[PDB]
């Protein structure tokens, strides 16, 4: 092994879980309610209009 | 009512997808970082 | 190493700071929306009301309600608050550390939001009534939709810098 | 994952199912009864008239 | 709750991690502490 | 007959989310109990 005191390949996967967590929880999110801006964390002139 | 309908709506189609997509990755990202956690004991073993 | 290992403690505490921001900007926006809501309910029954059909003793119930909508809105505008602070108590601005360096800093705009701030403060149907009702809670919509608008940029911006920061963090 | 303690997407499921429910006994309400209008919170001067 | 529910998280992600990190250092040093008691022991070829 | 119904109201939503949350817990905390008394253990090696 070369790396012992690191595990920098764990921080690697946990990151990419990470970033699949924004999408996991904002497609839950708008699937549980009827409205797609859902409080609009999304675009924004389409929710002024 | 009808131009309203276009801007905002779930559309459950690709919705669904979506979800099914983003639970697989997190499932397979959890299942990898297992065999990542598992794969130092080598070092223990190369000492005895 | 140990420069190394400050940088990524102090690229931590920003990160922290910054789930702190994003947490105070969407409390914000939930307020205000449901502020708005109750600015569409005024706009609706103040269409009804500039009707010539009702009667004057319609528009004293009408005034009465309409009241008692906009002392709803002064009340939850004052009301809201996050961890002691009330963010639409007085118009400024809150900056969210996160950069690790010093001075890097992300600002956060708020306006003060009250009754009186969107127009009218005091509007009456029955009479002199406001000359123009229904463009002046029209611009007053336009304001909290322009809010919503930054507070959502901002929240955008909150967000890519945290991810930014755990990439780089992990890099490091 | 992440989500441990306070399971938030699910709560906000549940907080979205609450706001559902209103306008769903709201409507019942309206479908049982002939009355539109129905002990006028909705439209006092209406109900009124 | 969303916004508490950052400040106070366990978070196992990254906990496992380190718990798994520590056995293991911890294992290689008892192993290298035995080996280490095991050093002294050349003196006694040398007194006799 | 409403009024007394807000007063004492189940509402599952909540409730099967807390129980299935408690079961979770219990299940997670058997398991690190597991550890818990393995961790001890190394000291027997410790011994010769």
């Amino acid at each position: 092994a070369q790396v012992i005191n690191t595990n920098s390949l764990s921080l690697i996967t946990q990151n990419n879980i990470n970033k699949n967590q924004s999408a996991l929880s904002s497609s839950i999110e708008r699937l549980s309610s009827g409205l797609r801006i859902n409080s609009a964390k999304d675009d924004a002139a389409g929710q002024a209009i | 009512s009808e131009a309203q309908s276009r801007i905002q709506d779930a559309d459950y189609a690709t919705e669904v997808s979506n979800m099914s997509k983003a639970q697989i990755i997190q499932q397979a990202g959890n299942s990898v970082l297992a065999k990542a956690n598992q794969v130092p004991q080598q070092v223990l073993s190369l000492l005895q | 190493a140990n420069r190394f290992t400050s940088n990524i403690k102090g690229l931590t505490q920003a990160a922290r700071n910054a789930n702190d921001g994003i947490s105070v900007a969407q409390t914000t926006e939930g307020a205000l929306s449901e502020i708005n809501n109750n600015l569409q309910r005024i706009r609706e029954l103040t269409v009804q009301a500039s009707t010539g059909t009702n009667s004057d003793s319609d528009l004293d119930s009408i005034q009465d309600e309409i009241k008692s909508r906009l002392d709803e809105i002064d009340r939850v505008s004052g009301q809201t608050q996050f961890n002691g602070v009330n963010v639409l108590a007085k118009d400024g601005s809150m900056k969210i550390q996160v950069g690790a360096n010093d001075g890097q800093t992300i600002t956060i705009d708020l306006k003060k939001i009250d009754s009186d701030t969107l127009g009218l403060n005091g509007f009456n149907v029955n009479g002199e009534s406001t000359s123009d009702p229904l463009a002046a809670l029209d611009d007053a919509i336009s304001q909290i939709d322009k809010f919503r608008s930054s507070l959502g940029a901002v929240q955008n911006r909150l967000d890519s810098a945290v991810t930014n920061l755990n990439n780089t963090t992990t890099n490091l």
